Protein backbone atom coordinates (compact mmCIF):
# COMPACT_ATOMS: atom_id res chain seq x y z
CA UNK A 1 0.00 0.00 0.00
CA UNK A 2 2.26 2.90 1.24
CA UNK A 3 5.75 2.92 2.80
CA UNK A 4 6.11 1.93 6.49
CA UNK A 5 9.84 1.94 7.06
CA UNK A 6 11.28 -1.24 8.57
CA UNK A 7 8.21 -3.40 7.75
CA UNK A 8 8.71 -6.61 5.75
CA UNK A 9 5.57 -8.48 4.51
CA UNK A 10 5.67 -12.30 4.10
CA UNK B 1 28.88 -12.21 3.00
CA UNK B 2 31.03 -15.04 4.37
CA UNK B 3 28.64 -17.63 5.78
CA UNK B 4 25.10 -16.50 6.19
CA UNK B 5 22.08 -17.81 4.34
CA UNK B 6 20.83 -17.13 0.84
CA UNK B 7 17.65 -15.06 0.94
CA UNK B 8 15.21 -13.12 -1.21
CA UNK B 9 14.51 -9.42 -1.32
CA UNK B 10 11.16 -9.87 0.56
CA UNK B 11 13.43 -10.31 3.59
CA UNK B 12 15.28 -7.01 2.97
CA UNK B 13 12.90 -4.95 0.90
CA UNK B 14 14.95 -1.73 1.43
CA UNK B 15 18.13 -3.18 -0.16
CA UNK B 16 19.26 -1.37 -3.34
CA UNK B 17 21.76 -2.85 -5.84
CA UNK B 18 23.97 -0.34 -7.64
CA UNK B 19 25.76 -1.23 -10.88
CA UNK B 20 27.89 0.64 -13.36
CA UNK B 21 27.62 0.60 -17.12
CA UNK B 22 30.70 0.32 -19.28
CA UNK B 23 31.06 1.34 -22.89
CA UNK B 24 31.34 -2.12 -24.39
CA UNK B 25 27.99 -3.53 -23.13
CA UNK B 26 28.72 -4.99 -19.69
CA UNK B 27 27.09 -3.78 -16.49
CA UNK B 28 29.07 -4.71 -13.33
CA UNK B 29 27.96 -4.60 -9.70
CA UNK B 30 29.42 -1.81 -7.64
CA UNK B 31 27.87 -1.72 -4.13
CA UNK B 32 24.69 -2.09 -2.15
CA UNK B 33 22.60 0.70 -0.63
CA UNK B 34 19.38 1.13 1.33
CA UNK B 35 16.16 3.06 0.45
CA UNK B 36 15.44 5.83 3.06
CA UNK B 37 12.48 7.49 1.38
CA UNK B 38 10.92 7.08 -2.08
CA UNK B 39 13.59 9.08 -3.91
CA UNK B 40 16.76 8.53 -1.88
CA UNK B 41 19.12 5.62 -1.41
CA UNK B 42 22.09 5.90 1.04
CA UNK B 43 25.34 3.94 0.41
CA UNK B 44 29.09 4.65 0.93
CA UNK B 45 31.19 7.40 -0.75
CA UNK B 46 34.19 5.05 -1.32
CA UNK B 47 31.96 3.10 -3.82
CA UNK B 48 31.71 6.19 -6.17
CA UNK B 49 34.88 8.15 -5.39
CA UNK B 50 36.94 6.77 -8.23
CA UNK B 51 34.26 7.14 -10.89
CA UNK B 52 31.80 9.92 -9.80
CA UNK B 53 29.99 10.07 -13.20
CA UNK B 54 26.32 9.58 -12.12
CA UNK B 55 25.02 8.96 -15.68
CA UNK B 56 26.91 5.70 -15.69
CA UNK B 57 25.25 4.02 -12.68
CA UNK B 58 21.96 2.15 -12.55
CA UNK B 59 20.07 1.42 -9.31
CA UNK B 60 17.63 -1.55 -9.05
CA UNK B 61 15.22 -2.12 -6.17
CA UNK B 62 13.28 -5.38 -5.53
CA UNK B 63 16.19 -7.50 -6.84
CA UNK B 64 16.94 -10.98 -5.37
CA UNK B 65 19.59 -12.03 -7.93
CA UNK B 66 22.62 -10.15 -9.23
CA UNK B 67 22.59 -10.61 -13.07
CA UNK B 68 19.16 -12.14 -13.76
CA UNK B 69 15.89 -10.27 -13.17
CA UNK B 70 13.43 -10.67 -10.29
CA UNK B 71 9.77 -9.96 -10.98
CA UNK B 72 8.65 -6.65 -9.41
CA UNK B 73 12.09 -5.00 -9.68
CA UNK B 74 12.37 -1.26 -10.49
CA UNK B 75 15.31 0.29 -12.40
CA UNK B 76 16.41 3.89 -11.75
CA UNK B 77 18.81 6.44 -12.99
CA UNK B 78 20.89 8.48 -10.51
CA UNK B 79 19.48 12.06 -10.64
CA UNK B 80 21.87 13.36 -7.96
CA UNK B 81 24.98 11.74 -6.47
CA UNK B 82 25.95 13.38 -3.19
CA UNK B 83 29.27 12.25 -1.83
CA UNK B 84 30.45 13.44 1.57
CA UNK B 85 32.65 16.51 1.72
CA UNK B 86 35.38 15.45 4.20
CA UNK B 87 35.40 11.81 3.05
CA UNK B 88 38.92 10.47 3.64
CA UNK B 89 40.48 7.03 3.34
CA UNK B 90 43.81 6.09 4.87
CA UNK B 91 45.63 2.81 5.14
CA UNK B 92 42.32 1.05 6.13
CA UNK B 93 39.70 3.37 7.42
CA UNK B 94 37.40 5.44 5.34
CA UNK B 95 36.08 8.42 7.30
CA UNK B 96 32.66 10.01 6.60
CA UNK B 97 31.89 7.08 4.34
CA UNK B 98 28.28 7.78 3.45
CA UNK B 99 26.76 8.99 0.09
CA UNK B 100 23.21 9.69 -1.12
CA UNK B 101 21.80 8.95 -4.57
CA UNK B 102 18.56 10.53 -5.69
CA UNK B 103 16.86 8.13 -8.09
CA UNK B 104 14.42 8.74 -10.99
CA UNK B 105 12.91 6.03 -13.22
CA UNK B 106 12.76 6.49 -17.00
CA UNK B 107 9.17 7.63 -16.55
CA UNK B 108 10.19 10.22 -13.92
CA UNK B 109 8.98 8.57 -10.74
CA UNK B 110 10.68 7.48 -7.56
CA UNK B 111 10.19 4.06 -5.88
CA UNK B 112 6.67 2.70 -5.27
CA UNK B 113 6.04 0.36 -2.25
CA UNK B 114 5.48 -3.38 -2.93
CA UNK B 115 6.12 -6.62 -1.06
CA UNK B 116 9.70 -6.34 -2.32
CA UNK B 117 10.32 -2.56 -2.03
CA UNK B 118 10.06 -0.89 1.45
CA UNK B 119 12.08 1.89 3.12
CA UNK B 120 14.18 1.27 6.24
CA UNK B 121 14.01 3.65 9.26
CA UNK B 122 16.65 6.20 10.28
CA UNK B 123 17.71 6.25 13.94
CA UNK B 124 17.12 9.30 16.10
CA UNK B 125 20.06 11.67 16.66
CA UNK B 126 23.10 9.85 18.09
CA UNK B 127 20.80 7.04 19.25
CA UNK B 128 22.26 3.53 18.80
CA UNK B 129 21.53 -0.02 20.04
CA UNK B 130 23.79 -1.15 22.97
CA UNK B 131 26.70 -3.36 22.16
CA UNK B 132 25.73 -7.01 22.26
CA UNK B 133 22.72 -6.35 20.00
CA UNK B 134 22.53 -8.77 17.03
CA UNK B 135 21.99 -6.91 13.73
CA UNK B 136 21.83 -8.31 10.23
CA UNK B 137 23.76 -7.34 7.15
CA UNK B 138 22.75 -8.33 3.64
CA UNK B 139 24.38 -8.13 0.22
CA UNK B 140 25.85 -9.61 -2.95
CA UNK B 141 29.48 -9.36 -1.75
CA UNK B 142 32.16 -12.07 -1.80
CA UNK B 143 31.63 -15.41 -0.03
CA UNK B 144 35.37 -16.03 0.49
CA UNK B 145 38.09 -13.32 0.37
CA UNK B 146 39.83 -15.20 -2.50
CA UNK B 147 36.82 -15.22 -4.81
CA UNK B 148 37.01 -12.85 -7.80
CA UNK B 149 33.23 -13.08 -8.61
CA UNK B 150 30.15 -12.13 -6.61
CA UNK B 151 27.28 -14.58 -5.76
CA UNK B 152 24.16 -14.47 -7.88
CA UNK B 153 21.79 -14.89 -4.97
CA UNK B 154 21.34 -12.36 -2.19
CA UNK B 155 22.78 -13.33 1.21
CA UNK B 156 22.26 -12.28 4.75
CA UNK B 157 23.81 -13.06 8.07
CA UNK B 158 23.69 -11.82 11.67
CA UNK B 159 26.57 -10.17 13.45
CA UNK B 160 26.80 -8.49 16.91
CA UNK B 161 27.67 -4.91 17.64
CA UNK B 162 30.86 -4.76 19.76
CA UNK B 163 31.97 -1.71 21.82
CA UNK B 164 34.54 0.91 20.75
CA UNK B 165 36.70 -0.13 23.66
CA UNK B 166 36.90 -3.63 22.20
CA UNK B 167 37.41 -2.48 18.63
CA UNK B 168 40.09 0.07 19.47
CA UNK B 169 42.23 -2.48 21.21
CA UNK B 170 45.69 -2.25 19.56
CA UNK B 171 45.39 -5.74 18.22
CA UNK B 172 42.05 -4.98 16.55
CA UNK B 173 42.07 -1.55 14.81
CA UNK B 174 43.50 0.76 17.45
CA UNK B 175 42.57 4.39 16.80
CA UNK B 176 41.65 3.81 13.14
CA UNK B 177 38.11 3.30 14.46
CA UNK B 178 36.50 6.59 15.52
CA UNK B 179 33.24 7.69 17.19
CA UNK B 180 31.54 8.09 13.79
CA UNK B 181 32.07 4.33 13.24
CA UNK B 182 30.60 1.14 14.74
CA UNK B 183 32.19 -2.32 14.72
CA UNK B 184 30.21 -5.49 14.41
CA UNK B 185 31.57 -9.06 14.38
CA UNK B 186 30.56 -12.66 14.80
CA UNK B 187 31.62 -14.10 18.20
CA UNK B 188 33.31 -16.94 16.36
CA UNK B 189 34.65 -14.88 13.45
CA UNK B 190 32.78 -17.19 11.10
CA UNK B 191 30.38 -14.98 9.19
CA UNK B 192 30.92 -11.28 8.12
CA UNK B 193 30.52 -8.73 5.30
CA UNK B 194 33.27 -8.54 2.65
CA UNK B 195 34.02 -6.63 -0.58
CA UNK B 196 30.82 -6.04 -2.54
CA UNK B 197 28.65 -5.78 0.56
CA UNK B 198 30.15 -2.24 0.85
CA UNK B 199 27.47 0.50 1.01
CA UNK B 200 24.86 -1.91 2.23
CA UNK B 201 22.93 -1.90 5.50
CA UNK B 202 23.56 -3.02 9.03
CA UNK B 203 19.96 -3.27 10.46
CA UNK B 204 19.09 -3.56 14.12
CA UNK B 205 15.87 -3.09 15.97
CA UNK B 206 15.85 0.22 17.79
CA UNK B 207 12.90 1.23 19.90
CA UNK B 208 10.75 -1.34 18.12
CA UNK B 209 11.70 -0.41 14.54
CA UNK B 210 14.17 -1.93 12.14
CA UNK B 211 16.65 0.82 11.84
CA UNK B 212 19.54 1.41 9.52
CA UNK B 213 22.28 1.52 12.22
CA UNK B 214 25.36 1.21 9.94
CA UNK B 215 26.58 1.20 6.33
CA UNK B 216 29.18 -1.46 5.39
CA UNK B 217 32.43 0.53 5.09
CA UNK B 218 35.80 -1.32 5.70
CA UNK B 219 37.59 -4.10 7.52
CA UNK B 220 40.85 -6.06 7.31
CA UNK B 221 40.27 -9.21 5.34
CA UNK B 222 36.86 -10.78 5.79
CA UNK B 223 35.86 -12.97 8.72
CA UNK B 224 39.33 -12.51 10.24
CA UNK B 225 39.74 -13.04 13.94
CA UNK B 226 39.98 -9.78 15.86
CA UNK B 227 39.22 -7.83 12.65
CA UNK B 228 35.52 -6.80 12.94
CA UNK B 229 33.70 -5.12 10.08
CA UNK B 230 33.51 -1.34 10.57
CA UNK B 231 30.32 0.53 9.59
CA UNK B 232 29.63 4.27 9.24
CA UNK B 233 27.56 5.30 12.32
CA UNK B 234 24.39 6.60 10.72
CA UNK B 235 22.98 8.13 14.00
CA UNK B 236 25.84 10.63 13.86
CA UNK B 237 25.21 11.73 10.27
CA UNK B 238 21.54 12.63 10.53
CA UNK B 239 22.14 16.43 10.12
CA UNK B 240 24.12 15.76 6.95
CA UNK B 241 21.40 13.46 5.63
CA UNK B 242 18.68 16.01 6.48
CA UNK B 243 20.61 18.80 4.78
CA UNK B 244 20.13 16.96 1.47
CA UNK B 245 16.96 15.00 2.11
CA UNK B 246 14.50 17.75 3.05
C1 LIG C 1 32.91 -2.55 -3.34
C2 LIG C 1 34.05 -1.89 -4.07
C3 LIG C 1 33.54 -1.42 -5.44
C4 LIG C 1 33.44 0.13 -5.54
C5 LIG C 1 34.77 0.92 -5.22
C6 LIG C 1 35.53 0.10 -4.21
C7 LIG C 1 34.49 -0.63 -3.45
O1 LIG C 1 35.42 -0.99 -2.35
C8 LIG C 1 36.06 -2.08 -1.73
C9 LIG C 1 37.12 -2.61 -2.39
C10 LIG C 1 37.79 -3.63 -1.77
C11 LIG C 1 37.35 -4.11 -0.54
C12 LIG C 1 36.22 -3.55 0.10
C13 LIG C 1 35.82 -4.04 1.35
C14 LIG C 1 36.15 -5.08 2.11
C15 LIG C 1 35.53 -5.13 3.26
C16 LIG C 1 35.58 -5.97 4.34
C17 LIG C 1 34.73 -5.76 5.47
C18 LIG C 1 34.79 -6.63 6.57
N1 LIG C 1 33.75 -6.73 7.37
N2 LIG C 1 35.87 -7.36 6.78
C19 LIG C 1 33.82 -4.65 5.37
F1 LIG C 1 32.94 -4.39 6.43
C20 LIG C 1 33.80 -3.81 4.24
C21 LIG C 1 34.69 -4.08 3.25
N3 LIG C 1 34.85 -3.49 2.07
C22 LIG C 1 35.58 -2.50 -0.54
O2 LIG C 1 34.47 -1.91 0.06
Amino acid sequence: LKFQCGQKTL
Amino acid sequence: IIGGEFTTIENQPWFAAIYRRHRGGSVTYVCGGSLMSPCWVISATHCFIDYPKKEDYIVYLGRSRLNSNTQGEMKFEVENLILHKDYSADTLAHHNDIALLKIRSKEGRCAQPSRTIQTICLPSMYNDPQFGTSCEITGFGKEASTDYLYPEQLKMTVVKLISHRECQQPHYYGSEVTTKMLCAADPQWKTDSCQGDSGGPLVCSLQGRMTLTGIVSWGRGCALKDKPGVYTRVSHFLPWIRSHTK
